[PDB]
């Protein structure tokens, strides 16, 4: 199954991706719970 | 051909519109299906909606194993109300 | 040692001579610890990598989105509260669930090779699938009924090897198909051919070749089988005469030619056997080459492909055996070297070599379509195609599932070094099942064991909860992928990228329509504690009954600690279902364990180690009652050990483990036996069942002779409350008991006060009652972890089953003929067996098309005799007695087109009742029950009409809420007064006043809690029940029956001595001695020599010595004896005959005189399993209460008066009454209802159906000449309309003689014979 | 048929039937409108699975499936498939006028007659009342007899005891394995709700008293009345259908009074007194001044059938016991004295039954059959035998064997480490060393539990049979043999194993002294092995006498 490490080497790649990001010029939303859009 | 008491051509084709307002607006956001929230998406009554879901007939099947053991039928535990003992 | 403030009120005389190094840990650790680790409610930001909640998110979200630029990341999850409360949830029919919300952002990207330009966007998700969240004592609240979800004991992921010799093979000598079992799906097989071959297969498929699965996966074909038998290298100077001599092949081996190696000498004849003396020359000797004949090596085939240096080609294809033409080559090509195989006989043979010419492949291009044959013939895939196809399809990680535990049993059996091996198969795990299944055959090795421990894994509910929100994502992916590869995130939310339907839905079912989610039974608190330590081997993905057999239904050596043996219930599933030791506990991996004693040749180590099944084989395990020389060193010669899984006997210097309780071998319900070593193994497991299956009485009992396990089952059990924290009891009442916390165990700064609320009488799952009773009194301090209340069938914290009767051992009259019981009618006047049970009666009112149902006040057709009892809603008052047959509730239904008959209207007009259109459809009770109604609950849909009585039992809800606040505030009300007042006139002014704000600040933050809390209660009444569409208003009641005891009840004793009472004799009949005490219990002793079970009579032997010694303290205590006269005879009976206690520890005006009332009704005894009291000393406190040493007395008899001519057996031994009573078991039928096709009797009408009439007693009538008889009950009785209608009416008219007609059974079998185009007929 | 709100629930041939109707009327259409063959081939092929499918299913025709796992039940499938309309007929059918209950010894019952609840009896026997109380004159109409059952009013009990008096019901027990699992008997009124069944009929029945129900059922037509007092009677297969020998035969209850009455001892009270009729045994034994056993000499006067129509009387004095001579009084006239003058074991009562059988009769036998267990009762309770602690007596040379048996095994274990004997040749040394010491324990401990008891005559020191209760329950065969006296005093011995071989260290301690931990391991792995084999013997024996049957039923 997809249990551990099937999907395990993406998440690295992910994680590296949003680094950069954040680095500089990143900012996150606060986006309510209940929202249709 | 799809159910077992036929519906004339006059009724069935209104009754595909409450099943399709009822499929969106259980999706919309973590819904539970419900008459009650459907009768003011179509500006029905509470009486007319009652009577719009109920009339699908549905009908179940007598020869099915009630439970997990495949040892006992429905129809051999159900009885008759026109005769009597 | 000192006493708690339970163990000062009642001591038990322990007869335990071990000592013990480890209590019994926590029972329910197996439930709880296992739910904890999947759900991890107290955690930091940084989550646990286990495989519960945590790894489901971990998993199936990080999925980027095909043909688009999307990716959804998993950040976290919190669980809420849940919106009602533990014991609010029973009577609601809430699920108890808890909310989580998974925050997960939505990623975007630009499909540039390169994750640039994203846009995080985290959002909390609402709760997408609501977890059952189990309560404190291991049950799942589940639609208001709480259930147990046992573990499950399944086949752990690997290779198995064996024999598997049969009749498939018509011989002895026989190989096993090692069958590599995944974790889910994706089945693999290894056969070997009885022709010297292999033929592996799959799940479904034929029988396929070994040859071609070498060469498709990269390898060479020469070098693999070179690898694997042997390989042997040999030089030709132009003529091939040369042989590399091995020394180890050539030990065992006949050689036919003779040699003339030596300088001068013979080393072998022509023909002869070499010894190990001239085999040994060869190694001194330091020669290589040597002259061998041409004609030998015609047998041994070539290893690898021989290429000549002269010729520039392969002369010689690899796996080719030598001919006479092919040796004239050789001579003419002058190859420089030559590979030969070196193959004997008495070696293991080449399977491999033989099996590589099979079907012609050998070849790498040759083999990857042979593969593809197997796996799809004639597909469309290419034959190169589908060898990458296939490479990539089992090797995909979702198809085929390897746990971590299974990769680690997969390394450990073929002997890897990596023992956390990867999820995919590796080349290097090939070739290790090569040279195990063939090495099995030759027998050079063992073999492995199915059935073991060691291969056996337990699946908790952590891990079962876990894989059904892995299926339940897994099915939300497949559904949200496309939605969003077409859209993107600019025009939508995380919340509407994905649905959370799935997830409810998959765990919705897990926890109410699975056969490991079961019904809890709570008849027993003991029956609660061995429903949670069980471990079933059914269930889904599992070995069934059907496919049991005969060799997991038996013990094996290693359940020696882990499994007890004599736990299994008897039926159709004996065996299969086990139940946890006492001191066992899972592994990591999920392997049973259990501790031991490291033990050394000069000191007993103080070390404590959990051993598993596989690490047991090592090292030599002893008993538990070795003897010692109080130094830590064994005195005796000869122990018993099982190192080996063999019960023999060793020597003390090669010990090295030691158990540490003989009581780790029996569960909890085989160690509440006393003098079990006594009890044959079969009445020991019948005795544990009954136990199980025993009816709290009225009165709980305690057992004069126990073992000592039952103060730690009533606490684990959870039935009685216990102190959370220390302190001073304020106030004891009958409903509530409420604590004043101590000033030192407080965590925050104020006084604290705790209120425990005790279950009055409620229903249980089986009917049954279960009430608490405070223990405590008003003035007394309690320590963390005293009993304050006791629950149900619980005595002071211990467990009462049942009761201890005076019993005599004598044939009475033939009432105890076989296994009855002669009873008295003291046992009945006194109420002891005497139990109540708690029936439920609900009534819906649903909407008929024609007019809904409402419940009234008014039927058709009564009187004022059946209306009296209702109330001006329509249901009946609470305390009032409902006799069999009255009406509960009132409901009518209303009815159109009646079409009465013209000759009922003539008679309504005879009275003059009015005609109405309404049917009577009432809730009444059935026919012979009779009870008491105790308590009524309404539900009504959330905005529907209430009836006069909702709101009634509304305002009594509101004001016992109310009257908890108040005194809640009450309290602590108090607490600031003597805080405030004690440090005013003990020892500034200001600092006086500013102290006076803080603490009025802290009464004024709990009263603005008092007003949420009372706020909250109001809103959950008001807030209406969700029930099932179609269903207006809900009313259910309770009735309460109290059935005493009576001819017919089952009753039993704990040694598997089961029987039903046949009388209940006065007490002037009963045998009775010579100061005119009766007994109670006449058994008969014939039942003893039969089943071996000599506990029965040595518990009675000891029963007469504990009630003896009470009769002395009570008239001791009745005399006014001083307390120097009371501590010097208990200590006569603590601390004389053995094991061993400790007195003059308390006061003696105050805890000693307490101690002995307890003591009054008999003295409580503690004999374990195997350390219990021996022959003498049952017979050193007979003497020590003035009665026989032997155990019998002459007895009178109460009918005739004279003196019986043989002494009998008496004493006092405890009895349980099971829940077996005729109430339930009585049943007649003359007519009734009858079935639609078939007419046949059946049930629905408030009773039941008929006997049924099988084949076998059809024989009995047909071996009789009773024809009659037989057509009778076949015809007349059941399937005639014409028949029994007409029968009615012959036997009321007198006369009787026949109504065969036709049976309907066949009748309808003629109509079904000719819809099949069959004509059947009569031709008469 | 509808449902409970409104929902119908129909059969699996209403959608079968409606899906050939279909097909049918698309089918006629279709020629009408000159369609050309490559349409209308088609349609004729979708009316054969169809009709096939209507027919029966798992044929090459796959059944339909909708919204629902199980495939579907057409019309074959109606008679076949191990649960046809035909087949589950056969196998059961609930009748009327039936019940079950709880069974409960009956001490006081004759073997013709057995307890019937009142509760029962007046569901059973409804329509016979119904019938009474109109032919008495008590009620007018049936409507207002039955409300007259309803109110249970006291003169409905006296008209209950009426039809009841000489109509016979039948029991029979769950599993009936031959022909003695139905018998007739006369239903008696009996106060409480458990059925009081004959301790003697509990032989044929195979029924214990742990908890099991007996099922009830009424003959209705006097035809069936006949052949339930004639032929299904209790007091008429008093014989086996499979021997010669008698299936009522006094159990372990009965055989232990009937044994310790005729039991002769050697001193006891009224020893060498003489009577001179057999009530004047009764006389001496009833005030106390004789003992039950002792030898004394009665004159008694018996008949002899032994001649052809003649009953001729004599008159003797005989030299036996008090017991043996008040036994004689229930003997019937046709026996002589010798058949009471032993000590009245199991083998020798059913020995006498039989011979009864063959003199006297039926009716002579089944009144002889009654005073047995009327007089194994009494006298079994007079004597309050009892078993306790001091009752499985060890043999003070146990000791000295077992102490001797493991000496001699550790010289065998010696040579085991020194290269003289192999493992198979040890095996078979220790094997068949402890099977000789477990021999020579048991020889040595029924040779003290037998001949235990002394006493003493004008002086001396005799040895007499031993009057233990331990050994006196496995003389008598009532309960126990010599296997399992063999576990409670003696060594246990060796223990098997579910592989099949035989574990090296035995048991050398009984259920008196107790087992160890490891000792009581070992105990379960035969026992657990002969519980699940219980399992196998219901199910593979009842398929042989199911085979049996129908082959030789014609
Ligand atoms: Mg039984």
């Amino acid at each position: 199954l997809p249990s551990v490490e099937a999907k395990q080497k993406e998440r690295d790649a992910l994680a590296k991706a949003m680094e950069e990001f954040l680095s500089r010029g990143g900012k996150v939303q606060e986006i309510e719970p209940n929202v249709v859009a | 051909q799809t159910r077992t008491i036929r519906l004339p051509i006059h009724v069935v084709k209104e009754l595909n519109v409450y099943l399709r307002a009822a499929r969106e607006l259980t999706h919309k956001l973590d819904h539970e299906p419900s008459p009650e929230e459907i009768a003011n998406l179509l500006e029905k009554p509470v009486a007319e909606v009652k009577r719009m879901l109920g009339l699908n007939e549905r009908v179940t099947s007598v020869d099915v194993s009630l439970g997990p053991d495949s040892d006992k039928t429905l129809l051999d535990t159900l009885t008759d109300d026109r005769p009597t003992d | 040692m000192a006493y708690s403030y339970t163990e000062k009120k009642r001591i038990r005389k322990d007869f335990s001579k071990l000592p013990d190094v480890m209590d019994v840990p926590y029972l329910l650790a197996i439930q709880l610890d296992s739910y904890r680790e999947f759900l991890q409610a107290g955690a930091t930001k940084e989550q646990f990598r286990d495989v519960g909640l945590h790894a489901a998110f971990k998993s199936v979200f990080p999925i980027i989105s095909y043909s688009g630029n999307a990716a959804l990341e998993y950040v976290g999850y919190r669980l809420g509260e849940p919106a009602f409360d533990v014991k609010e949830c029973v009577l609601r029919g809430v699920t108890f669930a808890v909310p989580l919300r998974v925050k997960v952002r939505l990623i975007i990207f630009d499909r540039e090779s390169s994750n640039k330009a994203i846009k995080d966007i985290k959002e909390q998700e609402v709760y997408m699938g609501e977890i059952p969240l189990m309560t404190e004592n291991g049950t799942f609240i589940i639609n208001g009924t709480e259930r147990v979800i046992v573990s499950q004991l399944h086949r752990s992921p690997g290779v198995f090897f064996d024999h598997d010799r049969g009749k498939t093979h018509s011989s002895g000598k026989l190989l096993y198909s090692a069958r590599i079992i995944p974790y889910r799906g994706s089945w693999l097989d290894f056969e070997f051919d009885p022709k010297d071959c292999v033929f592996v297969r799959i799940d479904r498929r034929r029988k396929l070749p070994a040859s071609v699965l070498l060469r498709a996966l990269g390898y060479s074909t020469e070098e693999i089988l070179n690898a694997f038998y042997a390989t042997n290298v040999f030089h030709i100077k132009g003529e091939t005469l040369n042989l590399e001599l091995v020394p180890q092949r050539l030990r065992g081996e006949v050689a036919s030619i003779d040699i003339k190696d030596g300088s001068g000498k013979v080393i072998v004849e022509q023909g002869r056997r070499i010894t190990a003396r001239h085999i040994n020359q060869l190694e001194k000797a330091g020669v290589s080459q040597l002259e061998v004949p041409f004609d030998y090596l015609i047998g041994r085939t070539i290893a690898k492909a021989i290429v000549h240096p002269a010729t520039g080609e392969i002369i010689a294809e690899c796996n080719t055996e030598l001919t006479l033409d092919l040796l004239a080559k050789v001579a003419k090509a002058q190859v420089v070297r030559i590979e030969t195989l070196y193959t004997n006989d008495i070696d293991c043979g080449p399977f491999i070599s033989d099996t590589l010419k099979i079907d012609n492949t050998s070849n790498q291009l040759e083999a990857l379509v042979e593969i593809y044959r197997m796996m799809r013939p004639g597909e469309p895939p290419t034959k190169e195609a589908a060898e990458t196809l296939f490479g990539n399809l089992f090797f995909s990680a979702e198809r085929y599932d390897l746990s971590a535990v299974g990769r680690m049993k997969f390394n450990r059996r073929i002997g890897r070094t990596e023992i956390e091996g990867p999820g995919v198969l590796s080349k290097e795990d090939i070739i290790d099942v090569l040279k195990t299944l063939v090495d099995i055959r030759n027998g050079k090795g063992i073999v492995d064991d199915i059935d073991h421990l060691g291969n056996r894994r337990v699946r908790c509910v952590g891990e079962m909860a876990e894989n059904q929100f892995r299926v339940g994502l897994v099915r939300v992916e497949r559904a949200v992928k496309e939605r969003l590869s077409m859209a993107e995130s600019e025009g939508l939310m995380p919340q509407d990228l994905i649905n959370a339907k799935p997830v409810a839905a998959a765990i919705k079912e897990f926890f109410g329509s699975s056969q490991l989610s079961q019904f809890m039974d709570q008849n027993n608190p003991l029956s609660e504690i061995t429903h949670k330590r069980r471990v079933s081997a059914l269930g889904p993905g599992g070995l069934t009954r059907e496919r049991a057999g005969f060799e997991v239904r038996d013990v094996h050596p290693t359940h020696y600690g882990r499994v007890c043996p004599i736990e299994t219930p008897e039926g159709p599933n004996i065996g299969l279902i086990n139940s946890l030791a006492t001191y066992a506990r899972t592994n990591k991996y999920g392997f049973l364990e259990s501790p031991y004693r490291v033990v050394k040749d000069s000191l007993v180590t103080d070390e404590i180690v959990f051993l598993s099944a596989i690490e047991e084989a090592d090292h030599v395990i002893a008993q538990a009652s070795a003897t010692l020389n109080e130094k830590g060193q064994l005195v005796d010669e000869l122990v018993a050990v099982r190192h080996l899984n063999e019960f023999t006997v060793k020597a003390p210097e090669d010990v090295t483990l030691m158990d540490v309780s003989p009581k780790q071998v029996v569960s909890v319900a085989a160690s509440l036996i006393p003098f079990l070593e006594h009890d044959d193994a079969n009445r020991a497991l019948m005795g544990s069942n009954m136990q199980r299956q025993a009816v709290p009485t009225l009165r709980a009992d305690k057992p004069l002779v126990g073992t000592g396990m039952e103060r730690n089952v009533a606490r684990d059990s959870g039935v009685c409350v216990v102190a959370r924290r220390g302190g001073v009891i304020d106030s004891v009442d009958a409903s509530r008991v409420v604590v004043r916390v101590a000033d030192d165990e407080v965590e925050t700064g104020e006084a604290g006060v705790d209120i425990y609320n005790l279950t009055k009488y409620t229903r249980s799952n089986q009917n049954t009652c279960i009430n608490q009773r405070p223990l405590v009194s008003k003035g007394d301090v309690v320590a963390r972890g005293d009993i304050l209340a006791d629950g149900p069938s619980t005595d002071m914290g211990e467990l009462a089953l049942g009761q201890n009767m005076r019993v005599a051992f004598m044939p009475w009259n033939g009432f105890n003929f076989e296994d009855s019981i002669c009873l008295s009618e003291r046992v009945v006047q006194e109420d002891r067996f005497t139990t109540i049970h708690i029936q439920e009666l609900t009534c819906v009112a649903r909407d008929t098309k024609l007019g809904p149902e409402e419940i009234t006040a008014d039927i058709p057709n009564v009187g004022e005799a059946a209306l009296n009892k209702l109330d001006e809603a329509g249901i009946v008052y609470v305390g009032a007695e409902v006799q069999a047959g009255d009406i509960l509730v009132g409901k009518v239904t209303p009815k159109g087109e009646t079409q009465l008959t013209p000759e009922e209207k003539l008679l309504r007009a005879i009275f003059g009742e009015k005609a109405s259109d309404v049917k009577d459809t009432s809730l009444r009770v059935p026919t012979g029950t009779k009870g008491t109604v105790i308590d009524v609950q309404v539900f009504t849909r959330d905005g529907v009409e209430r009836d006069s009585r909702a709101l009634s039992i509304e305002k009594m809800q509101l004001d016992q809420i109310r009257k908890d606040l108040n005194e809640e505030f009450r309290i602590v009300e108090g607490a600031t007064f003597e805080r405030l007042r004690a440090a005013l006139v003990g020892a500034a002014d200001d600092a006086l006043n500013e102290q006076l704000e803080k603490a009025q600040a802290y009464i004024s933050d709990r009263r603005q809690l008092l007003d949420d809390k009372f706020e909250d209660k109001k809103r959950k009444l008001q807030q209406g029940d969700d029930l099932a569409p179609g269903v207006l208003k809900i009313v259910k009641v309770y009735l309460a029956i109290k059935r005493r005891i009576q001819p017919g009840d089952k009753m039993a004793g704990r040694h598997g001595n089961k029987g039903v009472v046949s009388v209940i004799m006065p007490v002037e009949d009963m045998p009775h001695d010579a100061n005119g005490t009766p007994v109670d219990i006449v058994l008969n002793p014939l039942g003893v020599p039969s089943r071996m079970n000599v506990g029965q009579i040595l518990e009675t032997h000891l029963g007469l010595a504990a009630k003896g010694l009470g009769e002395k303290i009570n008239r001791m205590l009745e005399e006014q004896r001083k307390v120097a006269e009371l501590r010097k005879f208990l200590h006569e009976i603590y601390n004389e005959i053995g094991g061993r206690e400790e007195n003059l520890d308390e006061l003696g005006d105050n805890e000693i005189l307490a101690l002995a009332k307890n003591l009054r009704g008999g003295v409580p005894m503690a004999t374990p399993v195997f350390d219990g009291a021996k022959e003498r000393e049952i017979k050193a406190m007979l003497k020590l209460a003035d009665l026989p040493e032997s155990g019998q007395m002459r007895l009178f008899d109460g009918r005739t008066g004279n003196q019986f001519e043989r002494p009998t057996t008496v004493g006092y031994m405890y009895m349980l009454k099971l829940n077996h009573l005729v109430d339930d078991k009585m049943h007649a039928r003359s007519t009734g209802s009858y079935s639609l096709v078939t007419q046949q009797p059946l049930g629905g009408k408030a009773q039941f159906g008929g006997q049924r009439f099988g084949e076998m007693e059809v024989w009995a009538l047909e071996a009789y000449g009773a024809a009659y008889t037989l057509q009778e009950m076949l015809t007349v009785k059941s399937d005639d309309v014409n028949g029994r209608t007409k029968m009615y009416k012959n036997i009321v008219d007198g006369d009787h003689r026949m109504e065969a007609g036709m049976p309907e059974s066949f009748n309808v079998l003629i109509k079904e014979i000719r819809s099949l185009g069959i004509d059947i007929e009569l031709e008469t | 048929v509808p449902l409970d709100g409104g929902r119908f629930a129909t059969s699996d041939l209403n959608d079968l039937y409606r899906r050939v109707i279909n097909r049918n009327n698309r089918l006629k259409r279709l020629l009408d409108l000159a369609a050309p063959d490559i349409i209308v081939r088609n349609e004729k092929r979708m009316l054969q699975e169809a009709v096939d499918a209507l027919l029966d299913n798992g044929r090459r025709g796959r059944a339909i499936t909708g919204s629902n796992k199980r495939p579907l039940k057409s019309l074959a499938d109606m008679i076949k498939g191990k649960q046809g309309r035909f087949r589950q007929n056969l196998l059961g059918k609930r009748v009327d006028y039936s019940g079950r209950s709880v069974i409960t010894v009956g001490p006081t019952l004759r073997l013709h007659q057995c307890g019937l609840p009142k509760k029962m009896a007046l569901e059973l026997f409804k329509p016979f009342i119904f019938g009474k109380l109109e032919g008495r004159g008590m009620a007018t109409t049936i409507k207002a007899a039955k409300k007259m059952v309803e109110r249970e009013l006291p003169e409905v009990w006296d008209v209950l005891a009426e039809v009841i008096r000489e109509h016979p019901v039948l029991l029979n027990r769950a599993p009936t394995l031959h022909r003695l699992g139905i018998q007739a008997f006369e239903p008696v009124l009996i106060e409480g709700k458990a059925i009081q069944l004959h301790p003697l009929v509990c032989a044929a029945y195979n029924a214990d008293f742990d908890g099991d129900q007996m099922a009830v059922h009424v003959p209705l037509t006097l035809e069936a009345q006949l052949e339930a007092r004639a032929l299904m009677m209790s007091t008429n297969n008093i014989l086996s259908p499979a021997n010669g020998e008698p299936i009522i035969v006094p159990s372990q209850d009965v055989v232990m009074g009937l044994y310790y009455m005729t039991r002769e001892a050697i001193n006891a009270k009224g020893e060498g007194m003489a009577f001179a009729d057999l009530q004047e045994v009764d006389r001496a034994y009833r005030s106390g001044q004789a003992s039950l056993h002792a030898r004394v000499k009665v004159r008694i006067n018996e008949k002899i059938k032994g001649e052809d129509g003649q009953l001729t009387a004599n008159t003797r004095i005989v030299d036996t016991t008090v017991g043996r001579a008040l036994l004689f009084q229930v003997v019937p006239a046709g026996l002589p004295f010798d058949v009471v003058n032993q000590s009245m074991k199991k083998k020798a009562i059913s020995k006498l039954i039989n011979h009864c059988y063959r003199v006297v009769g039926l009716k002579d036998t089944v009144i002889f059959a009654d005073q047995l267990m009327y007089t194994g009762f009494a006298y079994s309770t007079i004597s309050g035998v009892s078993i306790g602690v001091n009752d499985f007596v060890i043999p003070d040379e146990k000791a000295r064997i077992i102490n001797a048996a493991t000496d001699e095994v550790k010289e065998i274990e010696s040579q085991y480490a020194s290269g003289l004997v192999t493992q198979g040749e040890k095996y078979n040394k220790v094997i068949d060393l402890w099977s000789k010491a477990n021999d020579e324990v048991s020889k040595a401990m029924m040779a003290n539990l037998s001949k235990e008891k002394v006493v003493d005559r004008e002086g001396k020191e005799v040895d007499q049979e031993s009057f233990n209760s331990m050994y006196m329950m496995a003389d008598s065969g009532a309960r126990g043999s010599a296997a399992q006296i063999r576990q409670l005093a003696g060594m246990r011995g060796l223990m098997a194993k579910p592989d099949g071989s035989i574990i090296e260290t035995p048991i050398t301690a009984n259920f008196r002294e107790g087992l160890n931990v490891l000792q009581y391991f070992i105990s379960t792995h035969g026992a657990r092995k002969g519980l699940a084999d219980t399992a196998l013997k219901t199910a593979n024996s009842g398929y042989l006498t199911r085979r049996l049957v129908d082959v030789a039923q014609d």
